[PDB]
């Protein structure tokens, strides 16, 4: 049994896009960029 | 930590900005209905019943009790 070769390289790939988007799903600490406006 | 992550979700603006419109106009109208109406009832409104003085014929408003109404 086991993972063919194939299966192990694209499964390689697949997990290195992965984890690259998921680290980009992060956000900058000026993310959140608020515009500012007021009228016992 | 500094694990703050984005968040997908939908496009929340244009419910806000219908919700924002919608109470915009009933508000607009609204507000100085309501003035009106609390103005209206404080200063002029409760009219009382009478007796019909004889050889008197009232007007057809002059049956109502409320002054918007008449
Ligand atoms: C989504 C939105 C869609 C909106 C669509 C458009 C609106 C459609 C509906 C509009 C219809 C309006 C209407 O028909 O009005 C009816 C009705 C009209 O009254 P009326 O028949 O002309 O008057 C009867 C008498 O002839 C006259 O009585 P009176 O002259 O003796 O009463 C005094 C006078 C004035 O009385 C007072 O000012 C004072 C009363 C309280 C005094 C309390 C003490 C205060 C003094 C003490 C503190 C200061 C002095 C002491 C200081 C020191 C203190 C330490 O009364 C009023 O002025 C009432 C004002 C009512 C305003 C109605 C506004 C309607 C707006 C319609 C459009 C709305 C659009 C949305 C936006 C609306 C705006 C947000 O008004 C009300 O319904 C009032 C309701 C009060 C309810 C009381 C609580 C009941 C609770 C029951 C439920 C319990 C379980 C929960």
């Amino acid at each position: 049994s086991g993972y063919t070769p194939d299966e192990k390289l694209r499964l390689q790939q697949l997990r290195e896009l992965r984890r690259r988007w998921l680290k980009d799903q992060e956000l900058s600490p000026r993310e959140p960029v608020l515009p500012p406006r007021r009228v016992t | 930590h500094g694990k703050r992550l984005f968040i997908i979700k939908p496009s929340g603006f244009y419910d806000r900005r219908f919700l924002k419109l919608m109470r915009f106009y009933i508000l607009l109208t609204g507000i100085p209905v309501a003035i009106g109406i609390t103005l209206v009832n404080v200063f002029i409104g409760e009219a009382e019943l009478a007796d019909i003085p004889e050889g008197y014929v009232p007007e057809h408003w002059e049956y109502f009790k409320h002054p918007i109404s008449r």
